[PDB]
């Protein structure tokens, strides 16, 4: 049903108007490191981590220069990757199973 | 006039003072608005690279 | 490897006091 | 403990400078400077004007209403002799 | 080459740590002086027949 | 080694300001803290210097003061300067104060307890400052703050007359009063190295509200530096508050002697304080009126609670800056509703104020945050 | 929380309540030898 | 110091301000004084190294 095209529709307003992507950032990028989110970033196979390390040096440096990128390399909302959650997924099931088991 | 010399004696020479110490502190921020500058060039033009063996 | 390295342009930046190139450069140091 | 030494782990990145002393400390003000602070004035107007827009309203009225309560009424004095 | 001002005074002043302390006690002895007198003037020159100095 | 890091003071030293790391994208409102301490040390020294002459007997206060501004070679403008400088004090405080609940600093919980503390110390020390002339609003100011305790249920008025030292305010408060105020400040100081040693395990957010830990770059020289830029433009405003318009921010009716029988019909206290007055103004019950004074300043202690954000800044986050935004306009509202007649518009206004103020903190925030974190689908 | 509902929690609690209360005994006898509390001294013997 | 031509009611003040804050410096310089201390630890009656019997 048209319900879907219409949420869709608002969360693409609000992603925009975050505007992380105006510095070249993606989502999984802004997450405040709680244990979890380190713990997660931990696992990360080498390619990801290196690729995220730099993305976030060059947002500091723009920051810094009280400047953003060109338009045409902003991200897009349609062409974005949660490279992260996967992972952090399993490190929150991981934490869950140990308090269970901590109750009886 | 008089009731007004009466509860503020300082007037005349404070007036006298402001336009001294005044002038000294709006000639300081420049200088040092400059001297800032100077020490954070470095940062501001500074240029990043990425380069994995891909 | 390293060979093909290159720093980028710095142009926009650099003082006039050197592009006005009609003076030894240490002098022009000394000036600036 | 936090030091210069090992804060964290890095891999890949090259950076280039030049010494303050080559180069000059307010480059370009009105040419990109300018443009800059009034796209940084229009990415904010309106996540904060109109809550002191509200605020000034308010205030006027307030007063307003205020000073017309301290008038007399004609009716108390007018309606009954 | 070109003996340019600002070159022969980083030369003869401002290379030594020492020079550059005595040069700027110099520079203050004087600008307080110079200061302190234009200030009085001016202040002086805008409430003309006003203060008491004068009256005497 | 060199001798920067031969010795322990000295080690502190420069693990404090010299190579201490700090994000490099930090902005002008990191400022604050180092003129907050600027503030410290002025009041201290202008104090220690007024001290000298000030008499703290009801019969000779007033008149000591008089004796400072007329006869003491320049004392008017060390008063001028004491007086002003409290001002800037609670404006860079404020400030300070707000800065860390737009940029989610509070997750540092050491430092944002410490600060609470701190926060309550300074009002505390400047209250107990602006009773010391013996005015005619000095007098009442103290009257109504020390019969707050009245409001205990079981053993208040007696906490009253052992504060009072007698059956009424009266020369032996004043001594009481002077004593505090002269002893707080170092106990402030104390407890500032305290809350920085707590800072610095951890170091600065930022703007963003990510880890700078890549982009680092040493306290000296560039923010000693911006902090002197900082301290020099402080300078401009408070000698242009002292010399050329002292009288702005003054109190004509603190110029009339205390008089014990009579309270002026308009009531009014210094501006710093005029949101509390109003709270305290809005509630028809004395228990309850005294609970909210207090608790609108407590509540900062559950912020860090009720975070339900995935993120940590508001840089990135719309509707929370909204509501931000709302939130300092309540705070607003509530300075212009103290400076008013205790009259029914102002009374209505207030009342909502205060409902919208509380509300605000502790329901609409947590809320919208959740609603964000669903737009970005997590 | 919602993590501390369970037996372990309960067993655990129990274990401790005797110790509370007596510590509870402890404070308020105290606090009223302290303040010479007449509403509580007036019934010692 | 006088604060006049005189020992007088000028001087009887700045006697209590300073007798005020002078002890609270001699604290803090007494903390500096066991911080200090602590880095090399205390000498003995014998005049030789304790470090063979430490509590
Ligand atoms: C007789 C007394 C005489 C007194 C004389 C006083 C003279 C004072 C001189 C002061 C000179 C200061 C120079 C400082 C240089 C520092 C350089 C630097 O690094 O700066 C960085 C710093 C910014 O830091 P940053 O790193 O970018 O971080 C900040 C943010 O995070 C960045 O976030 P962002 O990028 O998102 O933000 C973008 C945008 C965000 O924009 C918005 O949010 C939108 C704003 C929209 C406004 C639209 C217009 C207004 C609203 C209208 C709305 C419609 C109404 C409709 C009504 C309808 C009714 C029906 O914000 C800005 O760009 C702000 C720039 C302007 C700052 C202004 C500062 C004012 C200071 C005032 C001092 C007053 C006290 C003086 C002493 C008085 C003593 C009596 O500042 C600047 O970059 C600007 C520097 C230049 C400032 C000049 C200020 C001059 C003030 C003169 C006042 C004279 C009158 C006094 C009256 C007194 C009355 C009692
Ligand atoms: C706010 C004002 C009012 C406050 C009132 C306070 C009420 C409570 C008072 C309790 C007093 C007794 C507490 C004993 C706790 C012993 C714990 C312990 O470790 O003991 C074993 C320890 C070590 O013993 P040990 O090592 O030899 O062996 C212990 C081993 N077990 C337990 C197995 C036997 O003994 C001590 O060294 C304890 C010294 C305690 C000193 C207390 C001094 C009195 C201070 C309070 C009274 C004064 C109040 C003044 C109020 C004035 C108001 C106007
Ligand atoms: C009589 C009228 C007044 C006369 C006043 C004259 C003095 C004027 C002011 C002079 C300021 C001092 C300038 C010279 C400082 C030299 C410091 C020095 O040599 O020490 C540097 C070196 C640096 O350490 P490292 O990093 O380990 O070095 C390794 C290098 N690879 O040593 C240090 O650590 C610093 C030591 C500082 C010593 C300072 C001595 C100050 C003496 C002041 C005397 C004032 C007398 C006033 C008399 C008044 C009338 C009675
Ligand atoms: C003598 C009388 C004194 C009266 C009281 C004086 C103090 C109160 C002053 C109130 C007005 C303050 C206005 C400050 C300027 C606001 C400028 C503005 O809106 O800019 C928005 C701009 C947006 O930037 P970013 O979101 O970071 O992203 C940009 C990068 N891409 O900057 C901000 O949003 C930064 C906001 C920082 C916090 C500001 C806090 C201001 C008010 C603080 C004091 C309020 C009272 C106390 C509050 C706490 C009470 C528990
Ligand atoms: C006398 C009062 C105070 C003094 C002297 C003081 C001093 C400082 C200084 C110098 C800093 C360094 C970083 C900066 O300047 O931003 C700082 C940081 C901080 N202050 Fe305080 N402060 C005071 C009161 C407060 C209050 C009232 C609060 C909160 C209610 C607070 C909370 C914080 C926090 C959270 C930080 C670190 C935040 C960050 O780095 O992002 N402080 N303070
Ligand atoms: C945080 C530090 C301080 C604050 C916020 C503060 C605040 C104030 C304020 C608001 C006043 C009344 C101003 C007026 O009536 O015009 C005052 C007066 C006074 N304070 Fe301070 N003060 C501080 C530190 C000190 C210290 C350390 C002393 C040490 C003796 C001191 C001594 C005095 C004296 C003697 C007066 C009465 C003189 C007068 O009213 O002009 N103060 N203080
Ligand atoms: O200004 C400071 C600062 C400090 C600098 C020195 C100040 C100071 C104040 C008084 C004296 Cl006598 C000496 C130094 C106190 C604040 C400090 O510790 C930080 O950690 C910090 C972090 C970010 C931005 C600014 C700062
Ligand atoms: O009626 C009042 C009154 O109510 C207060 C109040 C203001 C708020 C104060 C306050 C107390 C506690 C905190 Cl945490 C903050 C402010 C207490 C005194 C005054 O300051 C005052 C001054 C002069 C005359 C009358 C009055
Ligand atoms: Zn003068």
């Amino acid at each position: 049903s048209a319900s879907g095209k219409w949420l869709d529709g608002i969360r693409k307003w609000y992603y925009n108007a975050a505007g992380f992507n105006k510095l070249g950032l993606l989502r999984d990028d802004t997450m405040y490191e709680d244990e979890d989110v380190k713990e997660a970033i931990r696992r990360l196979p080498d390619n990801l981590y290196n690729d995220r390390m730099f993305r976030i040096k060059r947002a500091l440096d723009l920051n810094l220069k009280h400047q953003i990128l060109p338009k045409e390399q902003w991200t897009k909302y349609e062409e974005e990757n949660f490279y992260l959650e996967p992972y952090l997924k399993e490190v929150i099931r991981e934490r869950k199973e140990r308090e269970e088991w901590a109750k009886k | 006039t008089f009731l007004r010399w009466a509860s503020e004696p300082e007037h005349d020479h404070r007036k006298r003072m402001a336009l001294k110490m005044l002038t000294m502190m709006a000639l300081l921020i420049p200088l040092t608005y400059i001297m800032k500058r100077h020490k954070w060039s470095v940062l501001k033009s500074r240029k990043l690279a990425y380069r994995p063996p891909k | 490897s390293h060979t093909d390295v290159k720093v980028p342009d710095f142009y926009d930046y650099r003082r006039l006091e050197v592009l006005d190139s009609t003076k030894s450069s240490r002098e022009s140091s000394e000036a600036r | 403990g936090r030091e210069f030494g090992n804060l964290t782990r890095i891999r890949h990145v090259i950076s280039y400078s030049l010494s303050p002393l080559e180069q000059r400390a307010l480059p370009h003000v009105l040419s990109k400077g300018v443009p800059n602070m009034l796209r940084r004035v229009r990415e904010s107007f309106f996540r904060v004007v109109p809550q002191f827009v509200v605020f000034y309203l308010l205030y006027t009225w307030g007063t307003e209403e205020f000073e017309k309560s301290k008038r007399k009424n004609p009716a108390a004095y007018e309606n009954d002799k | 080459a070109a003996v340019a001002f600002t070159s022969k005074l980083y030369s003869l002043l401002f290379r030594r740590t020492s020079t550059f302390a005595l040069t700027i006690v110099v520079g203050v002895l004087f600008f307080e002086r110079a200061f302190d007198q234009g200030a009085d003037a001016i202040y002086d020159h805008i409430n003309e027949g006003k203060l008491w100095k004068h009256i005497k | 080694t060199p001798m920067r890091k031969s010795n322990p003071i000295m080690k502190m030293i420069n693990h404090s300001l010299i190579d201490l790391p700090t994000p490099s994208n930090i902005s002008m409102w990191w400022n604050f803290g180092s003129l907050l301490a600027f503030c410290l040390i002025l009041q201290i020294i202008t104090g220690l210097f007024l001290a000298m002459h000030y008499s703290p007997d009801t019969s000779s206060a007033f008149s000591s003061i008089a004796h400072i501004t007329r006869d003491v070679n320049h004392g008017w403008i060390i008063r001028y300067l004491h007086a002003n400088g409290a001002s800037m004090f609670f404006i860079c405080l404020f400030l300070h104060v707000g800065r860390g609940l737009y940029y989610g600093s509070f997750l540092l919980l050491k430092t944002w307890n410490t600060g609470i503390m701190l926060l309550f110390l300074t009002m505390a020390t400047a209250f107990m400052g602006y009773v010391l002339p013996w005015g005619q609003m000095s007098f009442w100011g103290a009257t109504v703050i020390t019969n707050l305790l009245s409001a205990i249920p079981y053993i208040g008025t007696d906490l009253v007359q052992w504060i009072w030292g007698g059956y009424s305010i009266g020369n032996p408060t004043l001594s009481r009063f002077f004593t505090l105020h002269f002893i707080l400040p170092f106990i402030i100081t104390a407890l500032t190295m305290v809350h920085l040693l707590f800072l610095h395990e951890t170091g600065s957010n930022n703007p963003c509200g990510i880890s700078s830990d890549s982009d680092k770059i040493p306290f000296h020289p560039y923010y000693t530096i911006k902090d002197i830029l900082g301290l020099v433009l402080l300078l401009f405003i408070l000698t242009t508050l002292t010399l050329l318009s002292p009288n702005l921010l003054n109190d004509p009716d603190n110029y009339i002697p205390a008089d014990p029988l009579n309270t002026p019909p308009h009531i009014k206290p210094e501006w710093y304080f005029l949101f509390a007055y109003a709270i305290l103004r809005s509630v028809p019950n004395k228990l309850g009126g005294v609970l909210a004074l207090f608790l609108s300043i407590l509540i900062l202690s559950i912020i860090p609670t009720l975070h339900n954000s995935k993120q940590q800044s508001m840089m990135f986050r719309p509707l929370s800056q909204f509501l931000f935004w709302f939130l300092i306009t309540t705070l607003l509202t509530l300075t212009w509703i103290g400076s008013q007649p205790v009259s029914q518009p102002f009374i209505f206004i207030g009342q909502l104020a205060s409902t919208m103020y509380f509300t605000t903190v502790l329901i609409l925030m947590p809320l919208t945050s959740l609603i964000e974190n669903n737009l970005l689908k997590w | 929380m919602t993590r501390f509902l369970g037996p372990r929690y309960r067993q655990l609690v129990k274990n401790w309540i005797p110790t509370a209360y007596t510590w509870g005994a402890v404070g308020t006898l105290g606090l009223a030898w302290a303040a010479d509390w007449r509403l509580i001294l007036d019934w010692v013997p």
